[PDB]
RNA sequence: ACCUAUACAUUACCGCUAAAGUAGAUGAUUUAUAUUACUUGUGAUAUAAAUUUUGAAACUUUAGUGAGUAGGAAGGUACAAUGGUAUGCGUAGAAGUGUUUGGCGUAAGCCUGCAUGGAGCUGCCAUUGGUACAGAUCUUGGUGGAUAGUAGCAAAUAAUCGA
RNA sequence: AGAUCAAGGUUAUGAUAUAAAUGUCCCAGUGGGCCACUUUUGGUAAGCAGAACUGGCGCUGUGGGAUGAACCAAACGUAAU
RNA sequence: AAGUGCUGAUAGAUUUAUAUGAUUACAGUGCGUUAAUUUUUCGGAAUUAUAUAAUGGCAUAAUUAUCAUUGAUUUUUGUGUUUAUUAUAUGCACUUGUAUGAUUAACAAUGCGAAAGAUUCAGGAUACCUUCGGGACCCGUCUUGAAACACGGACCAAGGAGUCUAACAUAUGUGCAAGUUAUUGGGAUAUAAACCUAAUAGCGUAAUUAACUUGACUAAUAAUGGGAUUAGUUUUUUAGCUAU
RNA sequence: AGAGUUAAACAGUACGUGAAACUGCUUAGAGGUUAAGCCCGAUGAACCUGAAUAUCCGUUAUGGAAAAUUCAUCAUUAAAAUUGUAAUAUUUAAAUAAUAUUAUGAGAAUAGUGUGCAUUUUUUCCAUAUAAGGACAUUGUAAUCUAUUAGCAUAUACCAAA
């Protein structure tokens, strides 16, 4: 006709996951009714965060929790985090707490309540603060796992940095013609 | 006889003569229903002027007549008389065509009960022909 | 691969599972460590979920209304459209309209020049108005004296 | 063994050309049938993606045996997971009872090195190496360490 | 002055892309009426009546928009066996076979009537295997036109009446 | 050059945004092309070769020069005007 | 340039708006001041002041500004003035009634879903045959190009070509978490199932340099240690709106 | 060929099911044409398909019967429940939430009896009256609406041209 039906068009971004639940749709069909009657941002990313596969939904470990809830002067704030809030060990003393969370691991509802705060799942916080007033939002890192830095390579320039696909350590493995100095190139 | 069903328009559909797959003429080993023919060089794969007109999703109905048979209602498949109760509110909507491996003995038992359940059938009389 | 057949169970039998799977407040017995599995979402009501009073004072909007009305309309055949998206429409119609409907009487009147037949209840009322109108312009005269 | 549906070639039949070309398609091999020649024609796609290939770094390490360089590696961060983790507790009251006794042979961790940054308890732990940067951090924190038999 | 395009415009319609709305129904909602607080007149009460259901993977609504081999993902259907399932039909005719009975899809494909036929079969949802064919100078088994009566059965002396 | 105070208009050309912004699979293909106008070598030259800058043909039907992959109109959901 | 004023037509008319949400608001009608002018006389008819910011006409004051400047375009206005002008000063019920939810619909004709039976009106290439108008090379495929004077195809029924494992990478589902793993094993006990299970041992934890060594932020802490890009929350006070 | 035998011979040594290409036959048409084919829209022929329901200026007024009755202005009684209180018992120190039994509460709710209990009720059929028994389909109007053509024009206003 005209010429623009051209690209993208197409939004790409999910709307509802590959995953056949009849727990995780529960959220989905209750967080659905809670961003469309209000307006408010941190619905929506709690909406936007229920979506991502198991990988990039971040793991989350227990000090990365600590030290942001000693971004001080909040005392009341609730944790919302959309992943797993796990145990770690070296974070000896623990403080007192209160996580809204998906998934929690024995040997972390152990310890927090040996805090004891008690940690509430998401319907346990609906029940609660759906404006999100005094309610923190915490997600983990994303070049955090460790296949995920094999990107991307070109060697020549010192920009380069990238991990190549091992066989295994040791010597006489991806280690003589363009690594080091003599044999041939230093990368 | 039996009321129309719930509120009956025009059915009036796009394209309404069948679509029958070219080159099915000069070869009786070539059936009568459709495919796409994916070929490089062909006559009628590049929508051309003249050939058995190419489908897609323009040709269908509309989107409340769809499946709409020509008495109003839309088919639906029934085994025994149990399955006869499923329409037993829904009566004035769908119809009813009774499975061909039902035999003249059970045949007997839909025909006399739906009739006072005001269902349609589509086939009744079939083994209907008053002999056994 | 389908939940649910009939199950029927016996006391000493019943009384296993609390060893078989702990409690919520410690692990089990029979297996070790397989601690009893979690919930992701913990009360998974609906109809109670929103009953609520701590969600529904929160709420905005029942748009009920569904504010569609969606038809466009013509600028010259609808002569009922004009004055809606514009007024003053109806100005230049009834200014130029009774204009031309003066001049309807101005091109009879040479008809009733040149014939000077009626002017009997067609236009006789039609060009008598202005003894009316004289009176119209008396007040100009009478009542327009009080400045 | 698969959800077919979902494997790309049954719906592929019928495009009368599969999925592999319709100029150059697919036969048998193209390559090289397998990794030639890494200095020779694929030259390219061997540097980049995959340097330091080919030759020779050099030890002729003969016959190692995986069992001289064992050494399992623990780190001082930890150190209180390995302990009790409520017996931490009741060493912050404060009640100078302690250094603990920390085994690291009988745990099955050997050389304890320094990333750490350890509390200010003492400790006497007892490993089969040090660290310098750590067993200085130690000495600060009124425990030192003894190595074990 | 006329002339014709699958182009341009407007009304319907199809699918697709984008945007937007809808879940306290032991309510909501009008319609009347009894009353009332009465605030002139707006509201609450009570009676009487009637409208009010969906895989929220739904539903309503809005605009725009649509060519296509080489090729990639999207839901859709055939032909399978395996575990779950429908108080599943079956010698009172089950599978395929025909069809100038009738119909649904955009389409692949079913549903249906009659006529053979004689013992077993399908639908939803989980899985899945040697899974749908016009083709491969494709393998095997019928069978055409030419001919189903043409090609030609012409070398070696040559057969003949009567029983 | 850096950090940190002090003053500060309406942010500084037009016209838009059919939405902009990025990291993987290095993702199936494809690595032989053709033509007209100008610009143009090689050759006397050709429906030959050899190109730079566009548009098109392969991928593309189409209304028009009867005809014809490119010419010139226009780039193809089903329908009436 | 103004509805100037029609007169004649074409084809086309979404909408189960709860079959999960104004049928409402604009306007038009008949009821309750007025006074005469005028006309028809049967209605009608015609009258102002009631209030404006007035908005032009004109007049002057006044200024911003201007090709020019006799000036004229104006700007801000300010006032007077007559003359035009318009909307605001229509509640109360009612009405098949205007317009509004993709704004199409009153009338009329034509006909009985007639016990069974069965006429009537439109449609209907279901897949032929019959009758005409345009279209039109006969199918794969290599190639820039096939209707090819390019190869393969006589017809048909059944059979046939994207599989197996191997380890990897990535995307992704599902548990779990500094953990994870039985799946080599035994024993419990019904059978190739499952159950239960111990030491290991894979892989990660902590890196390497050719190796011997050494071993990951000054601290009881730090997060690409600081910086800017920041959603979100918290908070300072401001007005502000609705409830108040 | 008859006569049989069998549920079948429309199962008789290709002895079940009998296709597909070929076609032998009879009926039906037709023809010197694009060489056969189709595709587009009609086309007689031929069978077929889909056809219907309580008003203009009403889901109105009005009169006839029948059966009956928890319904009246109906009373009681028999319930079981539901909702909503109060208590007790299982709780992660208490509350709460939650089930389990315990009682109150209201109103509804059925089974049974009862002014009149068929008095002006109740539930099924019969009646006229305003456009009126159709209310539907295909049609001709009449006007409305967005597009859209053809055919006339009432008065302006502008320069010059006089």
């Amino acid at each position: 006709g005209i010429d623009i039906n051209h690209k993208y068009d197409r939004k790409v971004r999910r709307t509802e996951p590959k995953s056949q639940d009849v727990y995780l749709r529960l959220l989905v069909k209750l967080y659905r009714f809670l961003q469309r009657r209000t307006n408010k941002k941190f619905n929506r990313i709690i909406l936007k965060r229920l979506f991502m596969s198991k990988i990039n939904r971040p793991p989350l470990s227990l000090q990365r929790i600590a030290r942001f809830f000693k971004a001080a002067n909040q005392p009341e704030s609730t944790i919302v985090v959309v992943g797993t809030v796990t145990d770690d060990a070296r974070l000896l003393v623990v403080p007192k707490l209160t996580v809204c969370a998906l998934h929690v691991t024995q040997t972390a509802r152990e310890r927090i309540l040996k805090a004891g705060g008690e940690v509430l799942t998401f319907d346990q916080l609906a029940l609660r603060s759906p404006t999100g007033k005094n309610t923190l939002l915490l997600q983990g890192r994303r070049t955090a796992r460790t296949a995920c830095k094999h990107f991307g390579k070109a060697p020549g320039v010192p920009h380069s940095h990238t991990r190549p696909y091992v066989r295994s350590k040791g010597r006489k493995f991806e280690r003589a013609r363009g690594r080091r100095s003599s044999c041939g190139y230093k990368k | 006889m039996t009321i129309r069903p719930a509120y009956r328009p025009k059915i009036v559909k796009k394209r309404t003569k069948h679509f029958i797959r070219h080159q099915s003429d000069r070869y009786a080993k070539l059936s009568h229903k459709w495919r796409k023919p994916k070929g490089i060089d062909n006559r009628v794969r590049r929508r051309f002027k003249g050939q058995y007109l190419m489908p897609n999703i323009g040709y269908g109905s509309n989107k409340r007549t769809r499946h709409m048979l020509p008495t109003g209602f839309k088919k639906f498949l029934v085994h025994n008389v149990r399955e006869l109760e499923v329409l037993l509110m829904q009566n004035r909507v769908y119809c009813g065509e009774i499975a061909h491996g039902v035999s003249s003995k059970k045949r007997k038992e839909i025909v006399e009960r739906a009739k006072q359940l005001s269902v349609r059938l589509t086939n009744p009389n079939g083994r209907l022909r008053s002999q056994e | 691969g389908h939940v649910g057949r009939f199950v029927i169970w016996t006391e000493s039998a019943f009384a296993r599972l609390n060893d078989l799977f702990g409690t919520w407040k410690k692990p089990s017995t029979l297996k070790k460590g397989y601690n009893l599995p979690q919930p992701k979402m913990a009360n998974t009501d609906l109809s109670r979920l929103l009953k609520s009073e701590e969600i529904r004072k929160v709420l905005r909007d029942p748009r009920k209304r569904v504010f569609r009305s969606v038809r466009r309309l013509n600028p010259l055949t609808n002569v009922r459209q004009l004055i809606k998206l514009n007024p003053y429409a109806e100005v230049l119609k009834r200014r130029a309209a009774l204009a031309a409907e003066k001049r309807t009487v101005a091109k009879v009147l040479a008809k009733a020049k040149k014939q000077n037949v009626e002017l009997a209840k067609s236009h006789f009322a039609n060009v008598a108005t202005k003894a009316a109108a004289n009176r119209a312009k008396l007040l100009a005269a009478r009542k327009k004296k009080v400045a | 063994m698969s959800n077919i549906k979902r494997k790309k070639t049954r719906k592929l039949r019928g495009h009368v050309s599969h999925g592999h070309g319709r100029i150059g398609k697919h036969r048998k091999h193209p390559g090289g049938r397998g990794n030639a020649g890494g200095m020779h024609h694929h030259r390219i796609n061997f540097d980049k993606y995959h340097p330091g290939y080919f030759g020779k770094v050099g030890m002729r390490n003969f016959h190692l045996r995986r069992q001289h360089k064992f050494r399992p590696e623990i780190n001082l961060d930890k150190l209180w997971s390995l302990v009790g983790a409520e017996k931490f507790a009741e060493l912050e009251k404060e009640k100078s009872t302690k250094a603990p006794v920390i085994d690291l042979v009988k745990f099955g961790y050997y050389k304890l090195l320094g990333r750490g940054h350890l509390p200010a308890r003492p400790v006497i732990v007892k490993a089969k190496y040090f660290s310098k940067k750590a067993e200085d951090k130690i000495k600060k924190a009124g425990g030192v360490c003894l190595l074990s038999a």
